[PDB]
């Protein structure tokens, strides 16, 4: 399970 | 001073249904182009994105731009006050140290005048790039709620796997496993550049589907690595969009 | 011997359905002129009085008057076990130890037979002077329910701010403060009979407890005046009325 | 392998709803005939016969006998995944290490399919002989399921007098007792096929469980012989039944 900041 | 009516006040009950169980806290950024919303949930795996233009309220002034900090929970509680056919006037002063909300109807027996306190939030904000997905699906939204309910009896998480005739979607656990097919046509359309294979955590698309009220339809947007987004669209008005960050 | 038999037997169930949260136990004061039941609840904060006038029963007999002793809870059990067309009689013999309640359509398939055993209790009785009251709202009881409820999620009191033109709910906690006014109509009317402006404090945990007694009028009316309880009246249609009675704060 | 469509797959959903609460686990036991199960709550106070025949579903095959154990809970949950208009099949190959369910509509725009794990159990059958009763009592279902809910805040045991012109259901407790008559109709019939009187005890909480079966039929037969077990049955409309056994008091 990943996270969102990392993403933007 | 800021000051907003809209007569269908019932798009902003339903709005505070949709965020509250997601988010305690967060800010309403207000210009004079409407209202925005921006958070993350506290675990970082989701973030919920609202849109309500200045155009879609009946009356709509911000004198100067607005950051207020609000406890969802509590501006929840004050919605539940307003009845489902309510005019309702959103009001914040210079200072904004409190929003006012004033519930009406047409024949203006009752008006009923709320006063809640804001809160200081460290308001941080983030952006999205308006990209192209691989895969977009629009599909009744009822019926994404009742798959995102009835997969997460079998699973916690589900594998939503999209190609150019129809959307997967499965998942697995103690008692066995499950699927299923939705097929393009209450229209399921698909527009897809390429295939997507995703897998989410089916806590939090049942989170977003609290938002189902505000729409008929909802979008399904996925590229391989990125963000699922599901949004509603709040018609006349603006959306709320949702983003799942997949798994693995 | 007492027997009384009701048509509208869901009066009776609305009747204990609007007591039972409020009151354990409690008094039916049966007499030739009706049924009448009075009793604080434990706190000593409100008093509930219901009249049944003998005349709003389809027969009524009292051979003898009595004070039946009542768990208001087995009561309000048993009747759940009538349904909502129900004919329904209320029957004591002469020693009282037990109530008996008949439930009965008119098909008259099914016929039902409770017995229910009765208690001992300190019949203590009051009396309230008949007043006229500073400030009288009469108003729909759905729209003074749902106030009630409402303001509870904001804070443990409402102040009530009665007028000539129109009547304020107000209440204040820690999300905040809200006030809801409320207009005289022209034409779910809402008018008011006012000698002199009143602006009083009650406990909300308390008014919701009294609004549980909605369902047996579409009419609520609320008595007001200076440092006097609050009384909250619904009409029991051609046959009585149940009364709630609320102390002020301060 | 083996097969079996069902168009109206509600009566499937249903037929596990009524069983899940009191049965945890149980052998389907496929042949040709039909779908039978069989099997005794833990407390061995009751028993549980579905019979679903062959010629009730719209297709049907069963290349051999088998003896599927499911975990009913399981398959409760998995038939929550199934819209009440849509079309069920079920499916197990030779092996039989999973059940496959699938879920579609007409418009064929949504079709869904779960694979359960199947389990190994004790598959215990057990025979009942065919008997006359001295009383058989028909009558709507929702009455019956109101009658044994009502009573079950009176007592935890009922007892059923049935005689000729009606059925008596009693229970008593620490808050009284209660009778409720009911009379044969004439023309919802309430129908009683009697050779002898009857008078028997059992215990609510058990048949509680058996009206989770009412939505099946819109009628209940109860079957009673004196130091029998009675039975309650549910007409699955052109398939088979649902019969609930229960043991009586003393």
């Amino acid at each position: 399970q990943t996270l969102l900041d990392l993403f933007f | 001073m800021f000051e907003a009516r809209l007569v269908q006040g019932s798009i902003l009950k339903k709005v505070l249904e949709a965020l509250k169980d997601l988010i305690n806290e967060a800010c309403w950024d207000i210009s004079s182009s409407g209202v925005n919303l921006q958070s993350m949930d506290s675990s970082h795996v989701s973030l919920v994105q609202l849109t309500l233009r200045s155009e879609g309220f009946d009356t709509y002034r911000c004198d100067r731009n607005l950051a207020m900090g609000v406890n969802l929970t509590s501006m929840s509680k004050i919605l539940k006050c307003a009845g489902n056919e309510d005019i309702i006037t959103l009001r914040a002063e210079d200072n904004a140290d409190t929003l006012a909300l004033v519930f009406e109807a047409p024949n203006q027996e009752k008006v009923s005048d709320y006063e809640m306190k804001l809160m200081d939030l460290d308001v941080e904000q983030l952006g999205i790039p308006e990209q192209e997905y691989s895969c977009v699906v629009k599909m009744p939204s009822g019926e994404f709620a009742r798959i995102c309910r009835d997969l997460s009896h079998i699973g916690d998480a589900v594998v939503i796997s999209c190609a150019k005739d129809g959307v997967k979607f499965s998942a697995s656990g103690e008692l066995g496993n499950g699927n299923i097919k939705l097929s393009q046509t209450e229209a399921v359309t698909i527009e897809m550049n390429e295939p997507v294979q995703l897998t989410f955590a089916l806590r939090y698309l049942n989170f977003f589907t609290k938002a189902t009220p505000l729409s008929s339809t909802v979008t399904l947007s996925m590229s391989a690595d990125v963000p699922l987004v599901v949004e509603y669209k709040i018609a006349d008005m603006g959306h709320l969009k949702y983003y799942l960050a997949p798994k693995i």
